[PDB]
């Protein structure tokens, strides 16, 4: 899938 | 923008579904079965569909 990790 | 889950942006593993195209934390969906991000986040890696549009 497509996907990201995020940290704001 | 948000989780269509939690409805936050708030930071972690994000999957977006592939029926919608909405974005979702991948630790909010609580499914038996879907595995690990691991699993998603690699190139052909397994769909995301989301709850919803699963049926
Ligand atoms: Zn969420
Ligand atoms: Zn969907």
């Amino acid at each position: 899938a497509r996907t990201k990790q995020t940290a704001r | 923008e948000c989780c269509l889950i939690c409805r936050s942006s708030t930071a972690g593993d994000w999957v977006n579904c592939g029926s919608c195209g909405e974005w979702a934390h991948f630790g909010c969906d609580r499914r038996p079965g879907l595995g690990a991000f691991k699993d998603y986040a690699k190139t052909d890696g397994l769909e995301y569909v989301c709850p919803n549009c699963s049926v």
